[PDB]
């Protein structure tokens, strides 16, 4: 689910392309490393923050993240922490990986 | 409350040999009381029920309390997807009412079963 | 911070469950997100984003009888109004309030267990004999799976339960029928009759043969 390349890591982490509000977090280590919230405001407008931004690139599919550096060393299996506030039903969904 | 999970989730198969469907009615539930199996064509997105015997086999164990269907001799218009729906202890009078009642504690269709023949 | 609740009601019959605040101080619609959903299957009873007023994502089920009252809402008190109760509408109803000022946390979750119960009709005998007799004890339309039993009615005492054989089909409405049948040795003067019980209800409905 995820790639290595430019001495980092690219993991990307997908979900249903209904949600159109959500908060996607990765977890690693027990250890939030990036983390992205999409919400649709009034007017047809959609805000974006993150506490935590790792180069993430929001394709409307999947979220990606960037991990320039690679602990490579004590490698542990990596979560996607998935909120999904639109459209109902709130859920929050793991998916985890290796390596 | 009592539901039913069914397995795969998807599968391709070739033309003429078999496919099973299995289905579990998961605890507590006491025992399986009737079963029914549906399956609806590609394109009008509603069900319709299979009936059983003849082509489409049906093995019950009541001990192990799971059902499965089998396909035989598949034409290549068989595919579509497929859900099967128990029924705790108690008995239904028609099938057609059965997918029709959810979360009701005594009834619960599967997850449903894509298929697609080649 | 969930606060088990437990609502006993009948079908048919508007319930009103709630999900309330202590403070009687005003929200933020614009800011809160609300969701009235099943604990197990998550099924969309209402919801409430800020910025939208059309639920089109409420299930079929709930489509237009999950109802949360606006200037409730901002009074804090997110109670939903369930119509028309039906059998299948007896289950764990999660309220979960999210703020996104707070970035989603939540800030109100309730569960409320909702139990819903119904009437039997009253049950019919009849008197149809071979080789010893049988009889036909027929009841409808209630909730949740009934007991059944037979009486003596000449010293109103119980026959026992190897006597009969009982089967409950589902209505197509969710309630339950009964049909059951005992076979009895013959005798004169044998006074008997059929009882319904609703253990939920706390009512049994007898009638002799
Ligand atoms: C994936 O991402 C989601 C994002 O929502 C995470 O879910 C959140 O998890 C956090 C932490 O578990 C939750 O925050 C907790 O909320 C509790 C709500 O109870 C009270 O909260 C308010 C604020 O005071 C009161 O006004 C209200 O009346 C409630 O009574 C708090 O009690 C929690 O605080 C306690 O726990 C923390 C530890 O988290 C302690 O450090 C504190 O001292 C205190 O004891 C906490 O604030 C949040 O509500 C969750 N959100 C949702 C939407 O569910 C997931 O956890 C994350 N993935 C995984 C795997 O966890
Ligand atoms: C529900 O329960 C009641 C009791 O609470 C049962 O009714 C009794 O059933 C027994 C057994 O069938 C009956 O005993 C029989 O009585 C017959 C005559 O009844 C009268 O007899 C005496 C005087 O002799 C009166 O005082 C009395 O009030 C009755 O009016 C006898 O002819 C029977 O004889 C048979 O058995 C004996 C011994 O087994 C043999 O020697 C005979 O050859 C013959 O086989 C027998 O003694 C009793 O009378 C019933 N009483 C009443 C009031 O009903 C119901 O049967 C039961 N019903 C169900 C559905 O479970
Ligand atoms: C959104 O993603 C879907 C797949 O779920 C794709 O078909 C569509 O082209 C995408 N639309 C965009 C990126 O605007
Ligand atoms: C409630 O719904 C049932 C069918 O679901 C219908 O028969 C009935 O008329 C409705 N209204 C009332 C008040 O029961
Ligand atoms: C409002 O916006 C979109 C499009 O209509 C929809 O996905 C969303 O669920 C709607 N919600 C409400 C509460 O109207
Ligand atoms: C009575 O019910 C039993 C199950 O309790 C069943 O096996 C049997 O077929 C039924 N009929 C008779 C005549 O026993
Ligand atoms: C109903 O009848 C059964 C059988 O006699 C009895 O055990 C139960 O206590 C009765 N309950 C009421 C409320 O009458
Ligand atoms: C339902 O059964 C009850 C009591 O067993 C009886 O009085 C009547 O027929 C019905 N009414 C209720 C709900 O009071």
């Amino acid at each position: 689910m995820f790639i290595f390349h430019n001495g980092g890591v690219q993991i990307l982490c997908k979900y249903p392309d209904i949600v159109q509000q959500f908060k996607m977090q990765l977890l690693k280590g027990g250890q939030i490393l990036c983390d992205l919230t999409k919400t649709k405001g009034s007017g047809n407008t959609v805000s974006i923050k993150s506490l935590k931004f790792c180069h993430s690139q929001l394709s409307n599919n999947s979220v990606s993240f960037f991990l320039y550096n690679l602990d490579h060393s004590h490698a542990n299996y990596y979560f996607c922490n998935l909120s999904i506030f639109d459209p109902p039903p709130f859920k929050v969904t793991l998916t985890g990986g290796y390596l | 409350g009592a539901r039913v999970d069914q397995t795969p989730r998807s599968v391709t198969k070739e033309t003429g040999e078999s496919l099973t469907i299995n289905c579990v009615l998961r605890d507590p539930s006491y025992a399986l009381g009737s079963t029914c199996w549906y399956r609806k064509k590609s394109g009008s997105t509603n069900e319709e029920s299979i009936s059983k015997g003849g082509r489409y086999v049906e093995t019950v164990n009541s001990g192990s309390k799971s059902f499965s269907l089998r396909i035989n001799d598949l034409t290549v218009e068989d595919g579509g997807t497929y859900r099967c729906g128990a029924t705790d202890t108690v008995r239904i009078y028609s099938c057609d009412y059965l997918c029709a009642l959810n979360g009701h504690r005594d009834a619960a269709c599967g997850g449903g079963t894509v298929v697609t023949v080649n | 911070d969930t606060q088990e609740k437990e609502v006993r009601a009948m079908v048919g019959s508007d319930v009103e469950l709630s999900c309330a605040c202590p403070e009687g101080s005003r929200f933020d619609l614009n800011d809160v997100y609300v969701y009235w959903q099943t604990s197990e299957s998550k099924t969309v009873v209402t919801y409430h984003i800020p910025q939208n007023s059309s639920l089109e994502n409420v299930d079929s089920r709930y489509r237009n009888r999950a109802l949360m009252s606006p200037a409730g809402m901002l009074r804090g008190d997110f109670s939903l109004r369930l119509f028309n109760v039906t059998p299948q509408d007896e289950q764990k109803f999660h309220c979960l309030v999210l703020s996104q000022s707070l970035g989603f946390q939540e800030v109100l979750s309730v569960e409320v267990t909702l139990h819903v119960a119904a009437n039997f009709s009253v049950p019919v005998v009849s008197a149809p004999h071979s080789p010893e007799l049988t009889f036909t004890c027929t009841s409808i339309n209630g909730y949740p799976r009934p007991n059944v039993y037979w009486i003596n009615k000449t010293d109103n005492s119980l026959l026992d339960q190897a006597l009969q054989n009982d089967t409950v089909f589902l209505n197509m409405r969710g309630l339950y029928d009964v049909v059951s049948v005992l076979r009895i040795a013959r005798t004169p003067s044998v006074n008997i009759g059929c009882c319904i019980e609703n253990v939920l209800l706390q009512q049994n409905l007898t009638v002799g043969s």
